RNA sequence: AGUGGAGCCUGCGGCUUAAUUUGCACCCGGCCCGGACACGGACAGGAUUGACAGAUUGAUAGCUCUUUCUCGAUUCCGUGGGUGGUGGUGCAUGGCCGUUGUUGGCUGGUUAAUUCCGAUGAACGAGACUCUGGCAUGCUAUUCUUAGAGGGACAAGUGGCGUUCAGCCACCCGAGAUUGAGCUAACAGGUCUGUGAUGCCCUGUCCGGGGCUGCACGCGCGCUACACUGACUGGCUCAGCGUGUCCUACGCCGGCAGGCGCGGGUAACCCGUUGAACCCCAUUCGUGAUGGGGAUCGGGGAUUGCAAUUAUUCCCC
């Protein structure tokens, strides 16, 4: 849902970016292998906003 | 290892016990952060504890109340797990050598009018208010009084229609007579002016520091309740506030007067204990006797 | 312990064929084990004379028509050729 | 949810209720209820009060339940003709267990013992049921045996589904009746066998197993009645390959044979060759369940019946006289 | 003995057909839905949602055709050789099943019935795979050290427990009645929401009615006959393999199909001693497309089904 709303593609609030980019923060240390999706909302979100 | 809730919160040892069921502390698995457990079994005499969880989910949102966590059955009980929470009243009762001041009361008087503001407005009753029942929060919550166990609460309102659960006489006692109404005492259904009584009762607990009925002994409980009740009635409402404001007194006077279908004005109520705590020159800083007992340690 | 089955099935054949020259204790049947079968394991030998020994002390405790008609059948096998 | 609880009827009020006020039993809890059970027909009120009062009762107020007995009497049979005419099916079948337990504990009680007796044929099964199960226990728990089987004996000659009802009276009541009214019953039992009516018959034959299984002493059953009632069950050996009812007849025979023995050995051992050579007959047929039940039971005669006594015997030649001729004539 | 001849049925071809589906699939009508991306249009002056009533319809229906009331941004029109996603499909891929012993432990209505439905736990032990040691005053260059071979132990013997046979227990003798080494594993049966911007190819449902061989013909399976070694009527007297909660005994009514009632059978128990047909014994028939043969039709009755028309099936003339 994070991926296609950002397909959505509309005017973004600046918390929302706040929110989104808090929880990238909140991805730090983790370990765990994130799939290559995680990496397919990164690159909406870099190709949107 | 020897048991695990919900399958990713793992049990430590027990804080208390609940009104129906014992609560244990847990922590979290998969994030670490420290939970609360409300454990009761499967087969007992008071089968109640989905209705807590009904009332818990109601009283969502607003201040006081700690957020829901979880609710199931683990193969010989049911547990419903919230968020942490800390001491009641009565553990910093215990702490402070028995002895509160007159802006730390006026800080717990304003902090349960406002719990049982947001409760009424919740169209529901406790019926079993005690100073071991006002949780006191954690982390940031460290100013903010919670309020737990709806295990004896009940509905007294109706969303849609505005009527009250119809008044019928001989009401067993369901919670503690240190604090009971007379007209609980006596079986007269309970209402909202039965619980600002209570609220009454255990504000001049916390600043009388006894009771004069505190360790009365009688026959039996019944007997020792009604015992409780004629030297209530016989206790003047003025004595029981001798060298203190009669902010009390008529507050206990006003909330004695209260009618059944009324509805008291709390904001009245709350202007008034604000008005006596800024002429008597204090402010809402939040320094209460525990925390200033933790700050001299 | 128990048996495997190819120690009870070359037992029973041995039986078939011999039972005229065999004995009733485990000296004699090791030895007619020994003169009789080629059995290169010593251990295979010694489980076969055991094991013809048991049926040994089994068969002689029946009636005597069905071994008599073996021993007249093998007597005429053997005059046979 | 309430059912379960330890507060609840299921365990604490067995225990600590019937304790009335300290001390166990008051039943001025029923004489101060007499005012709902008069002028009164609320339901599940009426029931509740006869569920405690039937659980409480059994609690042993024996002198006190001797004395008001006329009362209780009184007070119950007008709940009895009350709720017969009204009909209700839950405060009538405790009525009826309380009454069967104040019976038990214990002129005008023969007339309790009708009215309790008289509901038995009452087609809703949890009023029989109850009303068959509380007979059972006053008689087992007799001066009244006379009277319920004389009723059996007029109800089985009044009539079908209730002669099956009184037949299961039979069956659990035979062992405790007097000699002729045990003659008379079975009097009565075969010419409902004259009937082809297989349940009717299933359960007669559960009931002469019934009767001979308990070995009956002297005074309720004679050697002559055995002697006669095994030389009348000759008659029907159903016709060789039934198997339903057949090994029922073999095992009543074979009980019958067995209290015969036990009564007087000579004549069972008499009237033993008779029962082996239709055995050995019944042996012929083709299901394997009768040909095992049949030497079952010619084995428990020869281990049982036969085997303890032939020191008494002696031994038998081929001219013999007495038992030895009988024991010559089954080998 | 036939088939190939004749009548009828059926199978492939072929022919007719809307279809006569094919190596309910077919036909005739009516519903329902049916991308985003890009760019250009309409849209609060209003995009769009819902709807009673009447109608079209084979029938009804805001799923359509009339007349306006309301929901308001939840939008809807066009063009792309650009992708594609509720797509199908294989590989690597993480978890999880099954797979390759022993002893315990009742409120309610309902029935003949402790009948029926309905609420309502534990422990104990666990390689039968391969090799092999203790004792040799024996053979070998040899009783004290050697290292090749040959022996010795096989549950062999005894007594109890035992399905009286598999096995168990204890014990004598014996050096040895079991001391040491090596061996968990496996999923071609798979399962389960995970991992590769993983290779590939694209961007229907319910309802009504009909047809499912309709028949000039070619090639084949079959059934009934062309009669006298036979047809008809009556009489007499004999099976077996199976199956059955639809098989059926028996009573009554009708000429028959059939109808009503009352019993047995979850079955070597009742149909059922399975009273079968050919066959056997008497009557009529007399070489005649005839009392052989029955196709195809006309009338009526009955039965199974929601429904028998294009003849479901049976009976009578």
């Amino acid at each position: 849902f994070l991926r296609l709303l950002l397909d959505k593609k509309y005017a973004l609030p600046y918390r929302v970016l706040d929110a989104l980019v808090f929880h990238f923060l909140g991805f730090r240390t983790e370990k765990r292998e994130l799939p290559v999706l995680w990496h397919q909302c990164l690159l909406t979100l870099v190709q949107r906003y | 290892a020897e048991f695990i809730v919900g399958g990713k919160y793992k049990l430590g040892r027990k804080i208390g016990s609940g009104s129906f069921g014992d609560i244990y502390l847990a922590t979290n698995i998969t994030n670490g952060e420290e939970v609360a457990v409300k454990l009761e079994s499967q087969k007992a005499r008071h089968p109640q504890l989905h209705y807590e969880s009904k009332l818990y989910k109601i009283l969502q949102g607003g201040v006081g109340i700690p957020h829901i966590r979880w609710y199931g059955q683990e193969k010989d009980y049911n547990v419903l797990v919230m968020d942490l929470l800390g001491p009641s009243l009565e553990d910093l009762f215990n702490f402070c050598s028995r002895r509160f001041t007159m802006k730390t009361v006026l800080m717990l008087a304003d902090q349960m009018i406002s719990r049982i503001e947001y409760v009424h407005t919740k169209n529901f009753i406790h019926r079993d208010i005690k100073p071991d029942n006002f949780l006191m929060g954690i982390g940031r919550h460290c100013n903010k009084l919670f309020l737990i166990d709806f295990g004896l609460a009940k509905k007294y309102r109706d969303n849609r229609t505005r009527q009250h659960i119809p008044y019928r006489e001989d009401k067993n006692l369901t919670g503690t007579a240190r604090y009971a109404s007379i007209n609980a005492h006596l079986g007269i259904e309970q209402s909202r002016r039965d619980d600002m009584e209570s609220l009454g009762y255990v504000l001049m607990y916390f600043n009388r520091t006894s009771l004069p009925w505190q360790g009365l002994k009688a026959a039996t409980k019944k007997q020792k309740y009604e015992k409780i009740s004629e030297k209530k009635m016989s206790t003047p409402v003025e004595v029981l506030c001798k060298g203190f404001p009669a902010e009390f007194a008529m507050y206990l006077n006003y909330c004695r007067g209260l009618r059944f279908e009324e509805a008291p004005d709390y904001m009245y109520l709350r202007q008034l204990f604000r008005i006596l705590f800024r002429t008597l020159n204090h402010q809402y800083d939040y320094t209460f006797d525990w925390t200033m007992l933790k700050q001299k340690a | 312990r128990v048996r495997t089955k190819t120690v009870k099935k070359a037992a029973r054949v041995i039986i078939e064929k011999y039972y005229t020259r065999l004995g009733n204790d485990f000296h004699t049947n090791k030895r007619v084990c020994e003169e009789i079968a080629i059995i290169p394991s010593k251990k295979l030998r010694n489980k076969i004379a055991g094991y013809v020994t048991h049926l040994m002390k089994r068969i002689q405790r029946g009636p005597v028509r069905g071994i008599s008609i073996k021993l007249q059948e093998e007597e005429r096998e053997r005059r046979d050729n | 949810a309430a059912h379960k609880e330890i507060c609840a009827v299921l365990a604490a009020v067995t225990e600590v209720i019937r304790s009335q006020g300290g001390k166990e039993t008051e039943t001025e809890y029923f004489a101060a209820l007499m005012t709902t059970m008069e002028a009164v027909e609320s339901p599940e009120s009426l029931a509740a009060v006869a569920y405690l009062l039937n659980l409480v009762l059994k609690r042993v107020p024996s002198p006190v339940l001797i004395k008001k007995f006329s009362d209780t009497s009184k007070a119950f049979m007008d709940i009895m003709s009350a709720q017969a005419s009204s009909g209700s099916t839950s405060v009538l079948r405790w009525v009826l267990s309380c009454l069967a337990t104040l019976l038990r504990k214990q002129p005008v009680t023969l007339q309790v013992y009708h009215g309790l007796l008289s509901f038995t044929v009452h087609p809703k099964p949890k009023i029989r049921k109850a009303a068959q199960h509380g007979v059972c226990s006053v008689l087992k728990g007799h001066p009244a045996a006379i009277s319920t089987a004389k009723f059996c004996i007029q109800e089985i000659e009044k009539s079908a589904t209730t002669t099956l009802h009184m037949l299961t009276l039979l069956k659990d009541l035979l062992p405790c009746f007097p000699e002729g009214l045990v003659k008379s019953c079975s009097e009565t039992l075969l010419r409902v066998m004259t009937l082809s009516h297989v349940l009717v018959t299933a359960c007669a034959m559960q009931a002469f197993h019934s009767l001979f299984h308990a070995r009956p002493g002297l005074s309720t059953l004679s050697a002559e009645l055995n002697a006669q009632i095994i030389t009348a069950l000759y008659d029907y050996v159903p016709s060789e390959n039934d198997l339903q009812p057949l090994l029922a007849w073999l095992k009543v025979m074979e009980k019958a044979h067995i209290n015969l023995v036990r009564l007087q050995w000579d004549l069972g051992l008499g009237h033993l060759p008779r029962f082996f050579g239709t055995a050995v007959t019944c042996l012929l047929s083709p299901h394997s369940q009768v040909l095992t039940a049949a030497t079952q039971s010619l084995k428990e005669i020869l281990k049982e019946c036969v085997a303890p006594h032939m020191a008494d015997i002696g031994s038998v030649t081929s001219s013999a006289s007495g038992p030895a001729q009988s024991v010559a004539k089954m080998f």
